[PDB]
RNA sequence: CCAAGUCUCUU
RNA sequence: GAGACUUGG
């Protein structure tokens, strides 16, 4: 657009290199799903390879999102699986499954809106939250290494 | 020479000017300002006796704050032969039946009460403007924006124009906020909101006569050497407070009603947790500003408050949270007293050492304040000292009061001269430090001031306005001055001869406070000259401008009964009605509001709602309106909310939930509506359900 | 096991 | 006796019933609420010094063991209670069950050390 | 009683109790119309499952299988719950249920129990419809878990009440918290009243009303009710619990004396001076108000006398 | 409204202060609500909405 | 999002 | 106890 004047060129350049545009152009490229952006604390927030959540509660958690919202870690703490469960059963016992789901319902007796119970536990389901600036910065970092 | 103080010459001129025309009186506050109200009431005293049914009339005194209304009613009763009525929410005036209102106006010729009570009373058609001969508004400068004074004023633009009463405004200051520039426009909007033109004294003889009861206190600025270095205990306390905040973030108390911003844009920390955060933040600010001894007083204030809250706790979780807050407060107090005792090694005479620590363990502002007091009232008669202190925050009053108590019972020269006292506005804090369930003390602080029991008063913007007090020898504005009107009224409070006025300002802000004080000087002189020199034969605003001053808001709605639903009152009426649906001590739930987002706004409002704000009200499940009523596209969130409430209340009235007067249907009237239709056989026995 | 058919109910249905 | 009996022995009884189940204990400690924080300052001396030795000691295996040994030295049986919290790490609450009512909480990784540093700040 | 429903309903047309109507002759009073906006019959079961997971668990615990699940959600929707914008609260449904259940249970005891006097019969009607017994029944079947409510206080009362009930093994009893003489030993014998929340009974009753509106078969509804309340039916047919205070005053050897309620803060208690086996035991009741404190004292006394006589 | 076939008036004057006088007279003599538009109120910058 | 003051209604 | 208003940050 060599014809354009300087001011419009500056404005458009600002928009192109602005954080929002970079965020979107990197999101559609599907890189952010592979970012290292959380401090490694294996004991608390991490999922060992051969170890996973119960499949029954897992499928409930992924399938039913509204149920997911209010799930609190104590509910997970309440799921003190017996050795048979965690070793060979995969899904938890129906009684444990129940008691846990009623516990999750009782969580509604706490804050639906203000308290995001999932944040402290999102790593269990594999969801992560990242500031936009970080996403943009990763895009520039990739460009810079390529250069 | 008469027990009923004769009208003074300027009072005579003001009365005979007002009796012919409605206008606003502008004079420095005093007994004369109230007396002119009394006399204008007297001069319109022809049609009180005869009943309203016979075309009788009454008088309407407009006060702002309930205590001001009380004091004004007392003064009227003691200065007049009429009998007056007082009307606030305390008197259970809401339930007063029409018979009570009738026989009341029969007994009380003059009706006195707060703004909103009378506003609702007129809007409920209990009485009509034609039924009122005159209306007197005091502190009328408060009448701006959506203030109930302004709503009551707008009401006149709805009823018939030939039975409109006399409107009189009393005030010692005309501007409200910091908009001191371009005075003429503001004065015109005030005079046009009301239906008159300002009046005052101009003649030099009138000037001299005014000066006898009004005095201009001598004022001197005082500044302290601002120091910034902070002690280790401060950072420690910050650290434990931060740790408590992070812990409390996840306390996970039981579900409470959703709390969201005043603009309905963002969620909020619940009132239970928010209150704790506010209290500790205030304590931190107090410690930062005034130092360590002030912090020691403030932490006991917190202890008392939180123990009271714990005793008012109902939840095991909230009980635990409040006990924990108490425990942290106690830790902080222990650490502070340790620091106090960590320096007592300097000397063991705790009496003078209290003074010395308050010099060392408190900020230069405090030190300057205390030694200024010491040099101000060294060895004077306690009866001869009557001075005020102005501070900003509520808890600052309590803190400084305790600090002054310790100082008085620490210094030999002031131990038997000063009697510190304090008082703050609504949400009265505990005036006691020992958390005992009940105390013998009953006399109110203001009554102590009037009777002379208390001579030193620490008030925060309460005693400034309206509250009648004897002329004070001194007035110390400890906190920085912020508002023109506040400055002027504080200055006027120091009314006595030779009264001294004092400002405490930080050195770095010295020149800015100078700028502000002289902008205020210029505004005051401008007002004076503009009143003196201006002349107008009409002495009232015209109809076109009066009509143009108000239409900006949404037009009001009225029914055939004439009941008016002001859009500004729509939210109040909504919450009023919704307070009656629940039938449980714990099932009580208020309406939940919601703001539509761009895409939802699109697929509902088409392309008609672009560049405007829209709010949707979704009333709870119980009542019948669940169509998700939508506000018309308004400019801002405030007007959008007002429109939402207006539309919702209109719909409810259309659904009959409002008893043709825009109040919720009480069970008695609600059942009477069905009586005739399901109880026909009753009427034949001289008996009705 | 088997509920007694409530006489009011068995009557209003038969 | 009228005021000694009628109002009075009932003043104690009513407050007593509050502390039993209703209230979180009450300030029946004699000193001024202003000086209530000094409760542990005036705590029973020789045992105070013994607890000082215990706290300053470095032979204790764990902060849990340190807290328990110190606190029994104080001759107080606390109750460790889990407060329901959003934190992944469980949140624990403790009671000092003494006239000077005191309650603390933190994450289990922190609770014990927080007891330690509290009593360091208080018992001094 | 003589003429049955579909006939004696017209008695009201005769007596104008409910005004005669050609559109709705009184004979047709079983045609309830839950009109208005409070109900919607169009929401897919997916939304309710999002609000009601583990449906099958609830179905089998209740003992009846539902067909249109929306009735459930509207019944379990406690008014404080904001995020259910498809249906109203349960109040209008518990309003009809309460009557429905009173009628059904009364009809059963009438048909089956002809050997028990009418006075205690009305007392038993009052006790069975009493929210206390209904709440005990509800908790016994663990229905409280699914109730969709959004207020702390009711949840907390529910929690403590279910705890106490479980400590009592789901047995109706004088709802007293024996704070001191397992109770420990102390100077005197005092206790407080376990408070029964009413929302629990309300939700159970609204659930039964939902059953009625869904099935429209009243025999099946009675099957459900009998299955739910059979233990209490068998029990109360052997003992009739009248009002506790009236139970004491009629009981020969109670002679309780209630002192003036002394006020401190919001708390008030009553000193209950009574006697048991010729020795005077001083028991005290507590409550928010005077009547509640007196009832607490009386319930504690009946508790003590039950242990003494058994 | 215009979109509904409505129409408006146009009191065009020569000088800004004369326009002021005429608008003020119109306001006092008519029940219509009139809008005053000169370059000082920033008439240029008003948007379509 | 925070401070001050005021008012209404209600325990 | 609940809401609101004004002013200011």
């Amino acid at each position: 657009y060599s014809d354009w004047n300087e001011g419009t060129l500056t404005e458009v350049k600002s928009k192109l290199v602005s954080n929002r545009n970079l965020l979107f152009c990197l999101i559609d490229a599907d890189i952010p799903k592979t970012l290292n952006t959380i401090q490694f604390t294996p004991r608390y927030t991490w999922l060992p390879p051969g170890i996973s959540l119960p499949h029954n509660v897992l499928a409930l958690w992924r399938e039913n999102p509204e149920f997911a919202k209010i799930i609190g870690p104590h509910n997970l703490r309440d799921l003190a699986l017996g050795d048979e469960e965690s070793l060979v059963k995969g899904n938890c016992s129906d009684i444990n499954y129940n008691r846990f789901v009623e516990g999750c319902r009782a969580n509604g007796q706490s804050f639906y809106a203000g308290a995001d119970f999932s944040s402290e536990v999102n790593f269990c389901v594999g969801l992560v939250t990242i500031p936009n600036k970080v996403i943009a910065d990763t895009l520039e970092a990739l460009l810079g290494v390529i250069v | 020479e008469d027990v009923e103080i004769k009208p003074r010459g300027y009072q005579l001129r003001l009365v005979d000017h007002l009796t012919k025309s409605n206008g606003i009186v502008y004079l420095p506050t005093g007994s004369g300002k109230t007396f002119v109200a009394i006399l204008v009431l007297k001069r319109f005293s022809q049609d009180f006796d005869k009943p309203i049914e016979s075309g009788g009339k009454r008088a309407l005194f407009m006060c702002n704050t309930v205590e001001l209304a009380r004091q004004q009613a007392m003064a009227v009763r003691r200065c007049t032969n009429f009998k007056v009525g007082f009307y606030v929410g305390e008197q259970g005036v809401d339930d007063w039946t029409r018979g009570m209102w009738s026989d009341e106006i029969k007994k009380n010729q003059v009706l006195v009460g707060t703004a909103q009570v009378f506003l609702d009373m007129v809007t409920q058609t209990y009485v009509a403007l034609s039924s009122l001969s005159v209306v007197i508004i005091d502190e009328c400068h408060h009448g701006t924006g959506h203030h109930p004074f302004r709503e009551f004023m707008r009401l006149f633009t709805i009823a018939n124009q030939t039975k409109l009463p006399r409107v009189v405004g009393l005030t010692g200051v005309l501007i409200k906020g910091n908009e001191i520039t371009n005075v003429a426009t503001k004065l015109k909007e005030l005079e046009i909101t009301y239906r008159g033109n300002i009046i005052t004294v101009s003649d030099t003889k009138e000037m001299e006569n005014v000066m006898l009861y009004a005095t201009k206190p001598t004022e001197v600025m005082v500044s302290f050497p601002h120091q910034e270095q902070v002690l280790t205990v401060t950072r420690l306390i910050s650290a434990e407070i931060e740790k408590f905040y992070v812990s409390l973030d996840l306390m996970n108390i039981g579900v409470q009603p959703i709390r969201r911003s005043k603009s309905l844009q963002c969620l909020r920390d619940p009132s239970k947790k928010s209150f704790v955060k506010q209290l500790f933040n205030d304590f931190l600010y107090q410690m930062k500003e005034y130092g360590i001894y002030a912090a020691s007083i403030a932490i006991i204030s917190l202890i008392v408050e939180f123990d009271i809250k714990r005793r008012q706790a109902e939840t095991l979780s909230v009980k635990l949270m409040h006990r924990t807050a108490l425990t942290l407060c106690e830790k902080i107090r222990h650490l502070l007293v340790q620091k106090l005792q960590d320096m007592t090694y300097d000397d063991d005479d705790d009496n003078v050492n209290t003074e010395e620590v308050i010099m060392n363990f408190s900020t230069p502002k405090v030190q300057r304040f205390l030694m200024s007091l010491k040099v101000s009232f060294a060895d004077k008669d306690p009866k001869d000292i009557c001075c005020l202190v102005f501070v900003e925050r509520r808890y600052t009053c309590k803190c400084i009061y305790g600090l002054l108590l310790n100082y008085i019972q620490s210094t030999p020269e002031l131990r038997n001269v000063l009697t510190p006292q304090f008082m703050v506005g609504r949400n009265n804090i505990s005036p006691d430090f020992e958390s005992v369930l009940e105390r013998k003390w009953q006399k109110s602080a203001i009554q102590q001031f009037r009777d002379g029991n208390a001579n030193l008063m620490i008030c925060s913007s309460v005693l400034e306005e309206g509250i009648d007090v004897q002329a004070c020898n001194h007035v110390f504005i400890l906190d920085p001055v912020k508002t023109f009107n506040m400055y002027v009224q504080s200055k006027g409070r120091a009314r006595t001869t030779e009264a001294k006025f004092v400002l405490f300002t930080a050195d770095k802000e010295r020149e800015k406070t100078i700028q502000q004080i002289y902008q205020y000087r210029k505004a005051h002189n401008d007002i004076a000259e503009y009143l003196k020199d201006r002349v107008l034969e009409k002495t009232e605003p015209e109809l076109y401008e009066i009509k143009g001053h108000f239409q900006d808001d949404i037009d009001p709605f009225t029914n055939e009964n004439g009941a008016v639903l002001l859009p500004n009152n729509a939210l109040a009426i909504l919450h009023r009605y919704c307070q009656t649906i629940p039938t449980d001590a714990f099932g009580f739930v208020i309406p939940w509001f919601h703001v539509l987002q761009e895409d939802e706004r699109d697929r509902i409002f088409g392309v008609s709602a672009k560049g405007k704000h829209v709010i949707s009200i979704n009333m709870p499940v119980n009542c019948m309106l669940r169509d998700t009523i939508y506000s018309d596209p308004m400019d801002n969130v405030k007007t959008a909310k007002i429109s939402a409430a207006f539309k919702a209340c209109k719909v409810l009235y259309s659904l009959g939930e409002l008893n043709e007067r825009f109040v919720p249907k009480t069970l008695k009237e609600r059942v009477a509506s069905i009586a005739d239709v399901h109880f026909e056989h009753w009427n034949k026995y001289g008996d009705s359900v | 096991g088997k509920v007694k058919p409530l006489l009011i109910l068995q009557k209003t249905v038969s | 006796e009228s005021m000694e009996e009628l109002e009075a022995l009932r003043r104690k009884k009513f407050t007593t019933y509050w502390e039993l189940k209703e209230a979180g204990s009450v300030d029946h400690t004699g000193m001024r609420l202003c000086d209530r924080h000094n409760y542990f300052k005036n705590f029973y001396p020789t045992l105070k010094k013994e607890a000082i030795e215990a706290i300053n000691s470095d032979e204790y295996e764990s902060s849990k063991d340190k807290a328990m040994d110190v606190m029994s030295s104080l001759k107080i049986t606390p109750k460790i209670s889990e407060v329901e919290s959003s934190s992944l790490v469980p949140l624990l609450s403790v009671e000092l069950n003494c006239a000077f009512d005191v309650v603390l909480m933190a994450k289990e990784t922190d609770i014990y050390d927080h007891i330690i540093d509290y009593f360091r700040t208080m018992l001094i | 009683k003589n003429y049955g429903l579909q006939h004696a309903f017209k008695m009201l047309e005769y007596f104008k109790i409910c005004r005669a109507d050609i559109d709705k002759p009184l004979t047709q009073l079983l045609n309830l119309e839950l009109g208005g906006k409070k109900m919607r019959a169009n929401v897919n079961t997916t939304e309710i499952d999002g609000f009601l997971i583990n449906h099958y668990y609830l179905e089998k615990n209740l003992g009846y299988t539902f067909k249109d699940r929306r009735y459930l959600l509207q019944a379990l929707t406690h008014p404080s719950y904001p995020t259910n914008r498809i249906t109203g609260s349960y109040q209008e449904l518990e309003f009809i249920g309460n009557a429905i259940l009173d009628f059904l249970i009364s009809a059963y005891i009438f048909e089956n129990n002809t050997k028990m006097n009418p006075g205690a019969l009305t007392d038993l009607r009052s006790a069975l419809v009493n929210n206390t017994t209904l709440a005990c029944i509800c908790v016994r079947h663990r229905l409280h878990f699914f109730i969709l409510a959004e207020n702390a206080k009711l949840s907390e009362i529910i929690s403590k009440f279910v705890n106490f009930q479980e400590s009592q093994g789901h047995r109706v009893t004088n709802y007293v918290r024996i704070l001191l003489e397992v109770p420990p030993k102390g100077e005197f014998n005092m206790s407080t009243n376990v408070d029964v929340p009413k929302a629990l009974g309300d939700v159970l009753e609204a659930l039964i009303a939902a059953v009625y509106l869904d099935c429209r078969d009243l025999q099946r509804t009675w099957e459900v009710i009998f299955n739910l309340f059979e233990p209490e039916l068998q029990e109360f047919t052997r003992k009739v619990p009248i009002n506790h205070i009236r139970q004491l005053v009629e009981h020969k050897h109670a002679k309780p004396v209630f002192s003036s309620p002394i006020v401190e803060g919001e708390t008030v208690m009553v000193s209950c001076q009574f006697t048991c086996m010729e020795k005077t035991i001083k028991v005290y009741g507590f409550g928010s108000n005077k009547d509640q404190a007196k009832l607490s004292a009386a319930k504690h006394a009946l508790q003590q006398l039950s242990k003494c006589d058994a």
